[PDB]
């Protein structure tokens, strides 16, 4: 009768039809992951165009039911996450033109290959030199060369394939009443229907710079602390008064500063927690560590792995003769089916994985009980945060005592708790200034707030204002040092990464205090806590069906990110960069003091 | 007495193929001995939930007929064959009444029921106009008309057809993994009856 009644049994077609194409997908995609093999990439490719046919033919049709005529909000929901036109609302010739541009540059970003003059007969890779150079190097012109013969040659042959997907991305994103493509970005966080929970996409860009704001003093101390080591280490190229140079920053692109840890270690006589050795006398399997992780997960009261996640799930390498890719990725297959595809060794790292894709499978078997379409995170921010959280409570030596694998008579004093501070604000805290600044700065090219013939002038004004890093030579407009990452490359949203280590530390902090920890709150474990499990369980549940800010609402109590527990997270090493930094400059100049 | 003439209990439970939900299968049982104690003691069965009865003093009670209602669904629509419970199976494939005698046993069957392609041949009807009467089978196969406009025989824009598959996977979840039940009815009637359990010597 109504057109809400007829949406409902057009939703409730379409989640059964959409599950067993999902599954056959998934399914292929998989088998292609694990063996990959010709056949089984023809089949992905064949359930990957049946899968997206699909969803283009019910798209068509679910436009017919108008949406101000529905009033229940889950309706309303996935009916609007299946109203999308996406790339459809463009013409058939600049769809394949953008669908030509985005496969070019991905091959071209996968399969950059640079070496050094003079020396042709063999190169290098994308993951041998970043692997091997970037993260190990000492040498100052061999970090220089690598870094500006990779951004020469990337960015040459991408910048006219960009200047091509800005115009492309915005015709579709004005086509599909968006201001521009920044704001079909940022529409992710957008809420709208709900009577207080309303988020906007303008206010995204507030919050982000309301954070940052306060960011700015800690990423500042820490900024000039890693100046003083790195000028120890390369005596006559970093200034004291001026930013850090590019290429010294332990990544190819400065995404983060852990290959830094070994030269800006504050105290290098006191151990480290590396519990690798004692797994390795202890004989621990890949195995062992996942149910070590299950243990950890069932502690804290959630549920526990079904039997066919250890029978269908590929936790070691299989050997020389079967290939398979060996990034650490959970699967939500659908039809109840959660797999982790990880080639797992022996070492606290891949430990910690587990333990991070673990959580990305206990959030996946959450939000099962909700229809299809809406199983989801809230944001993006909240998949990837509810991983890192796990990251963070297995890794602390309570932890690592409870579960026998650290000596029960290790000595927790200061100076342990500030070098691994450290350590995670270098991972942690140094990747939100150049996440911030490369958003802003994707969002200023949408909103054509940046001139195509000013984009590098701006980018570096702004990496020196922001990130205080400093370009080694000047570069002119044949250059496109932005695109040389993976994610802008590859047509993905980069502000997932700043929103989830804000939301991973307010999480942190709620859990901790259900949790009733009553110490610091990087030595807080939530292990053993069911209230704590309930807390992120009630959230975990939700999935898509409700706004991100009543599911942080659930969570922490706020109805936005917040950036104090990020604060008081790193307040000890906080004051320890305040007491270090007296002699040192705190802030840096936007003049080319360094180099250049 | 020496007792014989047991009821025919195997070809029920360990039969070659099971119906679909919809057209599920309904046999009348009389006139043998029916042992319930070698059913309750089998440990192959994963639900057992008997209403309106236990399953001790049903090796002991008669009964005038049986009535052995056989159908495949999935892991997470067991819960649905009880009486009072509202789903899709229970709105529109098979309701059991509220003042329901009987037991219902369901058990896992993966094993037999699922192949590596997908088995479809397991369907569920998955719109009706009106819900469905205790012991009702619907196996018509006229299209649903969802809207204000006439249907006229072809799967158009807000005309659905009734009956879905199952994609049945041996990898899929426990929820999702193929489930045979069986469902025994018993009713008293004032008919004699015949439907008696061993007695002992
Ligand atoms: C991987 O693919 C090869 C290709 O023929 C196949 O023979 C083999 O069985 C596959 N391995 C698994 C574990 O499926
Ligand atoms: C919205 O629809 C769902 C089923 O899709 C229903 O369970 C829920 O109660 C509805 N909510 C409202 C407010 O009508
Ligand atoms: C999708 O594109 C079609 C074709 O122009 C248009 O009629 C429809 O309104 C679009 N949907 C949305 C949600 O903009
Ligand atoms: C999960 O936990 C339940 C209850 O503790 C237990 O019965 C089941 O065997 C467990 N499953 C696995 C795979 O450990
Ligand atoms: C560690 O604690 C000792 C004793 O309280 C103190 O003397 C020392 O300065 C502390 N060091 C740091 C880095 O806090
Ligand atoms: C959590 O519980 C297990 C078993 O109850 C126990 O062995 C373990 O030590 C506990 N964790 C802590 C930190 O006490
Ligand atoms: C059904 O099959 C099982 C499996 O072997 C068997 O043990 C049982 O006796 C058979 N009959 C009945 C009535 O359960």
């Amino acid at each position: 009768s109504t057109i809400e009644e007829q949406a409902k049994t057009f939703l409730d077609k379409f989640n059964h039809e959409a599950e067993d194409l999902f599954y056959q997908s998934s399914l292929a995609s998989w088998n292609y992951n694990t063996n990959i093999t010709e056949e089984n990439v023809q089949n992905m490719n064949n359930a990957g165009d049946k899968w997206s046919a699909f969803l283009k033919e019910q798209s068509t049709l679910a436009q017919m039911y108008p949406l101000q005529e529905i009033q229940n909000l889950t309706v309303k929901l996935q009916l609007q996450a299946l109203q999308q036109n996406g790339s459809s609302v463009l013409s058939e010739d600049k769809s394949k033109r953008l669908n030509t541009i985005l496969n070019t540059m991905s091959t071209i970003y996968s399969t950059g290959k640079v070496c050094n003059p003079d020396n042709p007969q063999e190169c290098l890779l994308l993951e041998p030199g970043l692997n091997e150079i970037m993260a190990n190097s000492l040498d100052y012109n061999e970090r220089l060369w690598a870094w500006e013969s990779w951004r020469s040659e990337v960015g040459k042959q991408l910048r006219p394939l960009y200047e091509e997907y800005v115009v492309l991305k915005n015709e579709m994103a004005r086509a599909n009443h968006y201001e521009d493509y920044g704001d079909y970005w940022r529409g992710d966080y957008e809420v709208n229907g709900v009577d207080g929970y309303d988020y906007s996409r303008g206010q995204l860009i507030e919050d982000v710079e309301h954070t940052f704001e306060e960011i700015k003093p800690l990423y500042e101390h820490l900024h000039a602390y890693v100046r003083a080591k790195l000028m120890n280490a390369y005596p006559s190229y970093i200034s004291p008064i001026g930013c850090l140079p590019a290429h010294l920053l332990g990544d190819m692109w400065g995404r983060f500063w852990t290959n830094l840890y070994s030269l800006t270690v504050p105290f290098g006589q006191k151990p480290n927690i590396d519990v690798t050795d004692a797994m390795v006398d202890q004989a621990w399997d890949a195995q062992r560590i996942f149910k070590e992780a299950e243990k950890f997960f069932v502690s804290v009261g959630l549920p526990n792995m079904t039997q066919g996640f250890w029978e269908n799930s590929m936790l070691t390498d299989p050997g020389n003769v079967q290939k398979a890719v060996c990034h650490p990725t959970a699967w939500d297959l659908g039809k109840g089916d959660f797999r982790i595809l990880m080639c797992t060794k022996v070492t606290m790292d891949d430990f910690l994985t587990a333990h991070h894709e673990m959580g990305h499978i206990q959030y996946d078997m959450a939000y099962a009980a909700q229809p299809f379409l809406l199983r989801n995170g809230a944001n993006e921010g909240f998949h990837e945060a509810v991983g890192e959280i796990m990251s963070l409570s297995a890794a602390t030596p309570k932890h690592l005592k409870s579960i026998g694998l650290l000596s029960p008579d290790f000595q927790e004093d200061n100076e342990t708790e500030i070098n691994f501070l450290l350590k995670q604000a270098l991972t942690i805290v140094g990747t939100l200034p150049f996440t911030y600044m490369l958003e802003k700065w994707r969002w200023m090219v949408f909103k054509g707030e940046i001139p195509k013939d000013q984009w590098m002038k701006k980018w570096w004004e702004m990496k020196r204002e922001i990130v205080g890093v400093v370009e080694p030579v000047p570069h002119d407009e044949t250059y496109c040092d932005p695109a040389s990452l993976f994610h802008v490359s590859n047509d993905y949203s980069f502000i997932r990464y700043y929103t989830r280590t804000l939301y991973q530390f307010q999480f942190q902090e709620a859990l901790c205090q259900a949790a009733k920890h009553e110490g610091p709150l990087h030595k807080c474990d939530i292990s053993n806590s069911t209230e704590a499990g309930q807390k992120l369980f009630n959230m975990l549940r939700l999935g898509k069906s409700e706004p991100w800010t009543l599911a942080l609402e659930n969570v922490v109590g706020a109805k936005n990110m917040n950036v104090r527990p990020l604060l008081n997270y790193f307040e000890p090493l906080f004051t320890w960069l305040k007491d270090q930094n007296k002699n040192s400059f705190v802030g840096w100049s936007t003049d080319w003091s360094p180099y250049a | 007495p020496n007792i014989t003439n047991l009821c025919p209990f195997g070809e029920v439970f360990n039969a070659t193929r099971f119906a679909s939900v919809y057209a599920w299968n309904r046999k009348r049982i009389s006139n043998c001995v029916a042992d319930y104690s070698v059913l309750y003691n089998s440990a192959s069965f994963s639900t057992f939930k008997c209403y309106g009865v236990s399953p001790t003093k049903l090796n002991d009670l008669c009964f005038t007929n049986v009535y052995a209602d056989s159908f495949v669904i999935r892991g997470d629509e067991v819960r649905q064959i009880a009486p009072g419970q509202t789903g899709k199976i229970a709105d529109y494939n098979y309701k059991l009444p509220d003042d329901f005698t009987g037991c219902v046993i369901a058990w896992n069957s993966n094993n037999l029921d699922s192949k590596v392609g997908g088995n479809y041949n397991y369907r569920y009807r998955l719109f009706r106009k009106s819900n469905l009467k205790p012991f009702e089978r619907d196996i018509s196969t006229e299209i649903y008309q969802a809207g204000s406009t006439p249907c006229n025989g072809v799967e158009g824009f807000n005309c659905y057809f009734p009956l879905q598959s199952y994609g049945f996977q041996p990898t899929n979840g426990v929820g999702y993994q193929p489930y045979r039940v069986v469902v025994l009815s018993f009713e008293l009637l004032h008919a004699p009856a015949t439907v008696c359990g061993p007695k002992k010597s």
